[PDB]
């Protein structure tokens, strides 16, 4: 009105406003004149159907009226081959442009002006996409992550993806992070295919990773039966369901059609011994484990906790001055897995270091005590429940298993945790012990190292 | 102040003179290709309405004075109407634009042979004018149809919209120039910009676009609405079809030669659903198989590759040949 | 619930975006929470999650 | 200032001294040429007029005697007045071909806008000393081209409170007005030197004698090879403009332009207004004033030719947006049933008849403007010559009009072509 | 949610600073009015309010 | 497609021809 536009004009108060009434009251008193309902929470009910074409949507009723979150998930670094590794790395960078349908501009203003959040993660068998936004903007939200999701990579996109490619490889290598050891450590245990892999791509084909391959990359591993949808904070699945139609249905079955498929994992206990002249050494020894399928998964859960909550710092850091890091690695695929431990100490007596390694690792499979495992347990209840406490991370981990298994296993995490016992978790550790090491050793005196077949003694 | 909200808009913009602002999905600007808006701009203005007529009338003066003309001056150059069309010889000298979507998406000869069929002509010209291309450079210049040069532009067009036009948002902006001049000094971009006034937001619908009828319309006959499976129809769109190719020699065959129209009836046939075995089997096989290379994308063979060099430092940068216990 | 449709943008009637005055609808509700005040002066407020997996 | 990004070129003498060492020249015809005979005769220029400033006092009542007197007493001083005088109209000459032949060759592109707009400013200010110039000769032309300057200066202003004073003194020629107008007059030509090294190493950035892209990327290198031929090319079109002023000018004649000359200010009262005509290169303008009887309308002519003229690559030009700009058009928005039209694209300068048309047409339409006074006594009571009205409307029409430039009847056209052939062929 | 075009930003913060800059337009008018005076007086004074027409006997 | 854009371009293309009628008026006037 007049009045506010000249109140506007000079920068003075408005005190008759009611706005300015309300947003110039006493904290420590409620609104004049507003206030809101009061609601109870609501259990959770999963609901998942899948489409003609072979999408499969996952859904979550809402427990309690707050922001909706989406996500589709995507079973394509294990996929990919020499010729387009790093694929998955250059998509993660540029994963917001879009040019069939919306901008990359646009896009990123959307995210932007909803208040919420998007991002993307990728595994070595996964890829993740997840946006949370408020319900008005969910629609809006979730066509944008369809199209960043399954649209090809267009050239401007790889162009970019190959600029910021080069950007974390060299900062990767410049900060010496652990995920540039983790991907030695996996080139030893499966060797440059499959699994091994790097998760950031080859170095020497960043330069090919250009809209043609990207787009090759997609159109073998992006396939309807390999996508999966997911939403939490719905009111009703049908009106998230039809939402998902609008979008994902035009993608055509490719069932009865030849699919790339994905070769059976081969493990192989290699070693790698780098001279760096660093003042630190560090080590790393893993084992093949278990994958998901199998019942042991919580066993070796429970284990890692036990060793990086309750006996790496007290045996490890505590006692010795000269161990600077040791934590447990742990990770479960859908066929092979790699249980073990990773220790950076001192340069100079490394075979003290690995000795206290490996017998720290073989304390596990001599025994467990019954309040250390009630410690662990507790520790990684306390874990789990916290992760899934939260919306986001709990939608994601029901995306997870349920293309993992058809039924959700999440909602009873704590009865798994309870049915494990010290003697099973002994049993599995000491099984896995006699497999092929998987040994990989950086620093200034790696050389002067027991060999092979001396570690295996010693496990033995 | 808010251009939206403004009591001009309050006025007009509103739901009783249906000048309402609406509010949709969100989507990119530069939402309409460029050649397909000609192509059914073209469509309209030629072959419907007063429009139509008229420019139906003066098809041959156009055909003299703007396709002839070029084609004409092209082949004294020894060049063709692509060397002009495809890559404007302005992109060709200086624009940025082109030169980072070429530097990024295309192969150097593709721009390097419409550079080099221009300097043969003008390490001539301009030595000593007047220069005419001599005959065997004027036969490779005229053997390229026009039904090529125009798959190659729209193929350009197409992929500079679908990569970076469709890619880009402009703003309001100040002079480019960093000029001193008072003149360029407040130079403003944004404001007298029809599309920046017609949508204040990434999210409102386009309230102006090409009926479905219309784009519909101008993917059908060129020529004119005939009907090729009765024989009245197909006199016609022959008799058309013949008066075009005079008027453009270089278009869809050679100036003294004559259109084979079963073999078009035939690809007609094949692409559509409508099929028959009036064509003898060799007539179709040749249209599959011509229909089949066209659309083939050239790939490299990996043959007749030359030698890599791996230089190595001159003797004289070696140490010399005699080497003896060093204790 | 407001409408049929969750996801509706009906509400949003400022190019958009939500008037001045209006909130979401998610923002509309509150979870039950009460505070009292002991005699020692110890102020007890407790705001209970029974979906929550965590106390 | 965040705003101004920086400047193209460091204008230093060791920089200066380096690029022009070596620069580098594509191979290149007369007709690219007109700038160097710009700036040679804006070197001239300036060479003469400083020889002519030590000559002439100020004063009005002085400069006639004294221009005559030293005439004799000393040698060569009327040679310098002449040449500066030649110099004058040569310049203007070559500059009016330059400003023809960059339009010729559609140098509306964003990437000529620098060296466009950097030329026509310099081409704006060499309009301004040239006036200046005028009102040194205190005679009759000078007295009514300060009147008339002053009352285009006092239009602004509403004819309120003189605020012209500061230079045009009384809106007539005396001691002040004409201290005040030869001082800046010498240091505005000073300025136009400096202004025409700015636009010069501008326009080099795409520097083309033609508009179809020669293939060649050997070059000359600019200080003798490219040099001499500027030189001999100034030298070839001086042997033809000797030989045409010979022939057309009769060393006696009867019924010139600069009969009107005769008056000089203070010694004359009463002015032959029958005949009055200023030089040619004025004239259009004067012209322009006769044939519209209106003020502010001829004032605002005045400004838009000019105006418009700077303003070419912004409303022709691509404007960065790559041919996805959206004209607004009058009567082929029914023809095509769309609002607006996209910017067509094929506008080729050697090729295309259409803009060779229009390109003759206007400048066909500016020498006709420039052929002949309109003889304002009883130009309007006569009905005046249509071709002059129509060469001026043709003028306003070709600059600033984009459906004389880049006209959208190509594109259909070729468009039209592209989708029959392409349908024949498949 | 709100996607206003970066033309309408830009339009509006030019809108704005040409509000700020505006206010000093009047400040440098007083400047010049308290200079210049004179000048005032007679342009007030002259074509403006013009004198009337009359002469002294004298 | 604007009101005042299409309102602008109709003045720029018909002020030429609104002073040439001026134009005409001031020589039928002239002549008397
Ligand atoms: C010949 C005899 C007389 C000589 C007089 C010399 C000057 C005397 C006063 C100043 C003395 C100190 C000089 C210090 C210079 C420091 C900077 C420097 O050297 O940088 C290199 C500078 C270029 O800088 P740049 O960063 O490259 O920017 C230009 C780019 O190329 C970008 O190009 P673009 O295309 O984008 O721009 C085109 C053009 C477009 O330009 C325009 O359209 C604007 C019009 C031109 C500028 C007008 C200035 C008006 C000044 C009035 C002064 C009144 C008298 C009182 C003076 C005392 C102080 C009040 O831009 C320019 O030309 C801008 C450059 C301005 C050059 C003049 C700089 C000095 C004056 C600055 C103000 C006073 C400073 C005083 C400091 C000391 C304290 C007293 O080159 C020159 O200085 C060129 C000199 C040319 C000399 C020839 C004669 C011209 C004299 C000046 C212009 C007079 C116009 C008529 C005025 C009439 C008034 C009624
Ligand atoms: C109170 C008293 C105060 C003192 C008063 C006295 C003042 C004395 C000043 C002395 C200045 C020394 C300048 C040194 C360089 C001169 C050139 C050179 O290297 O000579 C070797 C050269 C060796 O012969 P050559 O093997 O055939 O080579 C010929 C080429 O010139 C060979 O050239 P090139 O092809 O190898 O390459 C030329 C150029 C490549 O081309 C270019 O890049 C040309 C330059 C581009 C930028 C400038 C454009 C405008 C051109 C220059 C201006 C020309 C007009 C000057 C008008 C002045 C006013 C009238 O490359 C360069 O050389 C780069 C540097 C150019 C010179 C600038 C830098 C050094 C000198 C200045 C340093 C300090 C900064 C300046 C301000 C200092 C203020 C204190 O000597 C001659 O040929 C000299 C011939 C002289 C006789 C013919 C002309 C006579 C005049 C006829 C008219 C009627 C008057 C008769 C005479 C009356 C008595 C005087
Ligand atoms: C210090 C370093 C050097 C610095 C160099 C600076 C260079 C500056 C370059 C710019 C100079 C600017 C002035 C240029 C003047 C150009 C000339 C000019 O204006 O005209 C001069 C004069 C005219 O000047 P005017 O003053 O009379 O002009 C009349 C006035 N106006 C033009 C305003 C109407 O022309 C001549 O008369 C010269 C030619 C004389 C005759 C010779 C040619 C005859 C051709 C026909 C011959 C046919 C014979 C056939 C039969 C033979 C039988 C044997
Ligand atoms: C295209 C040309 C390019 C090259 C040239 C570049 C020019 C760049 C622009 C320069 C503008 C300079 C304007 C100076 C005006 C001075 C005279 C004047 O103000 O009016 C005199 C006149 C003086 O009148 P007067 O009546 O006293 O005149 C004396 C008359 N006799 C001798 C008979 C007594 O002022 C007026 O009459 C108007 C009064 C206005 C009062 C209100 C103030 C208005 C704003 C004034 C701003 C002044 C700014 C000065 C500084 C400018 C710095 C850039
Ligand atoms: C708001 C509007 C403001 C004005 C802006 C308008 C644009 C202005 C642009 C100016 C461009 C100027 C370019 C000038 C380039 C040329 C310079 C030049 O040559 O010097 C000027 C010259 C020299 O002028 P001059 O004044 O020295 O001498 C000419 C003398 N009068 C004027 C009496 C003719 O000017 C001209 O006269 C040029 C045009 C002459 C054309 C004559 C051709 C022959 C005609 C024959 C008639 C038919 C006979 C046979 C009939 C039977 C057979 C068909
Ligand atoms: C001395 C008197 C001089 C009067 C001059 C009048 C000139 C009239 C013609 C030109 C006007 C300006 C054209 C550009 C307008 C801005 C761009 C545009 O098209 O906006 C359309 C926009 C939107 O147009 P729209 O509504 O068509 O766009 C929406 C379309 N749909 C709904 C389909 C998506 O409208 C505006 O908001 C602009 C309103 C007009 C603003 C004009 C300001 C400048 C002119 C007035 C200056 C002040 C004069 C004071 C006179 C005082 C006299 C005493
Ligand atoms: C496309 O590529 C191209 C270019 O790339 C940018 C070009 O540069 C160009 C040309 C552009 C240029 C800027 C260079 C122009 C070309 C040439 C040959 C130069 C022309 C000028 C001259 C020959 C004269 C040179 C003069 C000087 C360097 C001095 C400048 C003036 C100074 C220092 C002050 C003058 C002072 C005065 C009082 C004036 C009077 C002077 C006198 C000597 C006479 C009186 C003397 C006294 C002492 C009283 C072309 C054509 C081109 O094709
Ligand atoms: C709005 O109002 C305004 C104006 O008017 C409208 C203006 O004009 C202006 C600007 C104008 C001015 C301030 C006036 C300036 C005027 C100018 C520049 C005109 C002059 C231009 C020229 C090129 C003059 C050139 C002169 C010459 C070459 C003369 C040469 C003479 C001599 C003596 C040279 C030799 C001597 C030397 C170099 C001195 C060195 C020392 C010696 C020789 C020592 C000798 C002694 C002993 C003992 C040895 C402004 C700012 C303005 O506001
Ligand atoms: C490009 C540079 C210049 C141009 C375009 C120019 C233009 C002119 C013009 C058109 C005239 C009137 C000629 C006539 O009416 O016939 C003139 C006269 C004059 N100019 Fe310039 N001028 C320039 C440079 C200079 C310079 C640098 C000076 C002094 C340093 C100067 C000093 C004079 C003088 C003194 C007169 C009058 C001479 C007399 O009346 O006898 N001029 N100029
Ligand atoms: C006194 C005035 C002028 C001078 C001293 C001058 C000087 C020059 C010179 C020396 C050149 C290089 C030689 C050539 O291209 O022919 C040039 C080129 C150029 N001039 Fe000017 N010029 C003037 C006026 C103008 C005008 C009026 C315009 C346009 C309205 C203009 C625009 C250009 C452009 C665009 C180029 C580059 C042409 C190209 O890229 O092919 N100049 N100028």
């Amino acid at each position: 009105s007049v009045r506010k536009a000249f109140y506007d004009f000079i920068y003075k108060d408005d005190k008759s406003a009611e706005t300015y009434k309300v947003t110039t009251a006493d904290p420590r008193t409620p609104v004049q004149g507003f206030r809101g309902q009061t609601a109870e929470d609501v259990a959770a009910k999963y609901e998942v159907t899948k489409l003609a074409n072979g999408v499969t949507i996952i859904t979550e009723s809402q427990t309690f009226p707050s922001q909706v979150d989406m996500g589709i998930l995507l079973d394509v670094t294990r996929d990919e081959t020499n010729e387009t590794s790093g694929s998955l790395l250059s998509i993660k960078n540029t994963y917001l442009k879009t040019v069939l349908n919306t901008n990359e501009t646009i896009n990123y203003g959307v995210v932007q002006q909803s208040g919420g959040s998007f991002e993307m993660e990728y595994d070595q068998e996964t890829a993740y996409f997840k946006a949370n936004c408020l319900a008005h903007d969910a629609t809006d939200v979730f066509s944008m992550v369809a199209d960043c999701a399954l649209e090809p990579r267009s050239t401007v996109a790889a162009s970019v993806g190959v600029e910021k490619n080069q950007n974390t490889h060299k900062l990767e290598s410049y900060l010496k992070t652990g995920e540039l050891f983790n991907e030695s450590v996996f080139k030893t245990a499966y060797g440059l295919k499959g699994l091994g892999l790097p998760l950031k791509g080859l170095r020497g084909n960043v330069k090919n990773l250009s809209s043609y391959t990207l787009q090759k990359f997609q159109l073998e591993n992006i396939t309807p039966n390999r996508i999966f949808v997911c939403a939490a904070g719905v009111e009703s699945h049908q009106e998230f369901v039809d939402l998902v139609q609008t979008k994902l249905a035009q993608i055509p079955s490719a069932e009865g059609q030849k699919t790339h498929q994905r070769e059976k994992s081969e493990y192989l206990g290699g070693e790698v011994r780098n001279l760096t002249e660093e003042s630190n050494v560090t080590l790393a020894l893993l084992f093949q484990s278990v994958p998901w399928s199998s019942a042991d998964i919580v066993a070796f859960n429970v284990a890692a906790a036990l060793l990086n909550n309750l006996r790496l710092k007290k045996n490890l850091l505590q006692k010795y001055a000269y161990f600077d890091q040791a934590e447990a690695l742990n990770f479960h695929f859908t066929d092979s897995g790699l249980f073990g431990l990773r220790t950076s100490g001192s340069a100079d007596r490394a075979k003290d270091i690995l000795n206290h390694s490996i017998a720290e690792l073989k304390a596990i499979a001599s025994g467990v005590n019954a309040d250390e495992l009630l410690t662990a347990k507790a520790a990684l209840k306390n874990s789990v429940l916290s992760a899934l406490e939260r919306q986001t991370d709990r939608l994601e981990e029901t995306v997870k298993n349920v293309r993992t298994f058809n039924k959700i296993q999440h909602t009873d995490y704590v009865k798994q945790i309870d049915s494990v016992t010290a003697d099973q978790v002994a049993k599995a550790v000491a099984k896995v012990l006699t497999s092929n090491p998987t040994f990989v050793a950086q620093g200034s005196q790696v050389n002067a190292l027991p060999t092979y077949d001396a570690i295996r003694n010693l496990l033995k | 102040v808010r251009l939206e909200k403004i009591l001009w808009e309050q006025l007009v913009n509103v739901k009783a003179f249906s000048r309402q602002r609406v509010i949709g999905a969100p989507s990119k600007w530069y939402n309409e290709n460029r050649t397909e808006w000609f192509k059914v701009a073209q469509h309209n203005a030629f072959n419907t309405g007063f429009s139509g007529v008229i420019l139906r009338a003066l098809e041959p003066l156009l055909a003299k004075f703007i396709y002839r003309w070029r084609l004409d001056i092209a082949h004294q150059r020894g060049l063709t109407l692509e060397d002009s069309l495809l890559f404007m010889d302005r992109e060709l000298r200086r624009c940025y634009f082109f030169e980072t979507v070429a530097r990024q998406n295309l192969h150097p000869y593709t721009v390097l042979f419409m550079k080099k069929r221009r300097a043969r002509y003008y390490k001539v010209e301009r030595g000593l004018r007047g220069f005419y291309v001599p005959d065997w450079v004027r036969k490779e210049a005229e053997e390229r149809q026009l039904s090529e040069t125009v798959d190659n532009i729209f193929n350009w067009e197409n992929f500079v919209y679908r990569e970076y036009m469709s890619d880009m948002t402009p703003i309001g902006r100040w002079t480019s120039l960093s000029k001193i001049t008072p003149l360029d000094m407040f130079q403003y971009y944004g404001l007298f910009r029809n599309e920046a006034w017609d949508r204040f937001f990434y999210n409102e619908a386009f309230y102006e676009s090409y009926s479905e009828k219309e784009k519909q319309e101008a993917n059908g006959n060129p020529f004119g609405k005939f009907n090729l499976q009765t024989a009245d129809g197909r006199a016609q769109f022959e008799k058309e079809v013949n008066t075009f190719i005079e008027r453009y020699p270089f278009a869809v065959t050679k100036p003294g030669q004559k259109f084979d129209f079963t073999r078009f009836y035939a690809l007609e046939d094949l692409a559509n659903k409508r099929d028959t075995s009036k064509y003898d089997p060799a007539l179709l096989e040749s249209v599959k198989n011509e229909l089949k290379q066209s659309a083939a994308l050239p790939a490299d063979n990996g043959a007749n590759k030359t030698k890599k060099s791996k230089p190595i430092l001159p003797d004289w940068l070696q140490p010399k040949f005699g080497k003896a216990f060093q204790a | 619930k407001s409408e049929r449709l969750q996801f509706s943008k009906a509400r949003l009637t400022d190019f958009g975006e939500l008037p001045q005055g209006e909130i979401p609808t998610a923002l509309q509700y509150d979870r039950p929470c009460r505070v009292e005040t002991l005699a020692n002066g110890v102020r007890l407020a407790v705001e209970p999650s029974s979906v929550s997996p965590l106390a | 200032m965040e705003w101004n990004k920086g400047t193209y070129m460091s204008t230093s003498i060791k920089k200066i001294v380096q690029y022009f060492s070596v620069m580098t020249v594509s191979f290149h015809d007369i007709n690219s040429l007109f700038g160097f005979f710009t700036f040679l005769t804006i070197a001239s220029q300036l060479v003469s007029g400083t020889m002519l400033a030590f000559s002439l006092v100020p004063e009005p009542m002085l400069i006639p005697m004294v221009r005559e007197e030293e005439d004799v007493e000393d040698l060569y001083t009327d040679d310098f007045f002449w040449l500066h005088e030649r110099g004058v109209d040569m310049l203007f000459i070559f500059s009016y071909f330059h400003l023809f032949r960059k339009i010729y060759l559609n140098n509306f592109e964003y990437e000529q806008e620098a060296a466009w707009k950097s030329g026509v400013f310099t081409f704006l200010l060499f309009q301004v000393v040239v006036f200046l110039g005028l009102v040194l000769c205190c005679t009759h032309l000078s007295d009514i081209t300060l009147a008339i300057a002053a009352n285009l200066y006092d239009t602004f202003f509403a004819g309120k409170g003189k605020f012209y004073w500061w230079i045009f003194t009384s809106k007539e020629l005396n001691t002040d007005t004409i201290i005040r107008l030869a001082y800046l007059h010498y240091v505005l030509a000073f300025f136009l030197a400096y202004l025409g090294l700015i636009h010069g190493v501008d326009m080099h950035y795409d520097w083309k004698n033609e508009s179809s892209m020669d293939g060649l990327e050997t070059e000359m290198i600019w200080f003798d090879e490219a040099l001499s031929n500027e030189l001999g090319a100034m030298i070839e079109i001086i042997l033809i403009v000797m030989i045409v002023c010979f022939f057309m000018y009769p060393e006696p004649e009867a019924l010139s332009y600069e009969f009107f000359m005769w008056g000089d200010i203070g010694f004359i009262n009463d002015v032959r207004f029958l005949s009055v005509a200023p030089h040619w290169y004025f004239r259009p303008f004067m012209a322009w004033l006769t044939v519209c009887p209106f003020h502010k309308i001829g004032l605002f002519g005045l400004i838009y030719y000019f105006f418009i003229l700077f303003y070419q690559p912004v409303i022709h030009g691509t404007n960065e947006q790559n041919n996805y700009t959206k004209r607004n058009v009058a009567f082929v928005s029914f023809f095509i049933n769309r609002s607006d039209i996209m910017t067509p694209k094929y506008h080729s300068v050697e090729d295309n008849l259409l803009h060779q048309i229009t390109f003759w047409l206007f400048l066909c339409s500016a020498l006709y403007v420039t052929s002949y006074l309109p003889y304002g006594r009883f130009y309007n009571r006569i009905n005046g010559n249509y071709g002059t009205l129509w060469s001026f409307m043709y003028i306003f029409f070709y600059l600033g009009n984009s459906f004389l430039r880049r006209p959208l009847i190509t594109e259909l056209y070729l468009f039209n072509a592209f989708v029959k052939s392409k349908f024949l062929k498949k | 949610m709100y996607l206003p075009t970066f033309y309408k930003l830009f339009h509006e913060t030019n809108a704005f600073r040409l509000k700020r800059y505006v206010g000093y337009g009047p400040l440098l008018l007083t400047w010049s009015i308290w200079t210049l005076y004179p000048a005032l007086y007679n342009m007030i004074y002259s074509d403006f309010i013009p004198p009337e027409r009359g002469v002294p006997k004298r | 497609a604007p009101v005042f854009l299409k309102a602008l371009r109709y003045v720029i293309y018909s002020y030429p021809l609104y002073v040439c009628y001026l134009i005409k008026q001031a020589q039928i006037n002239a002549q008397g």
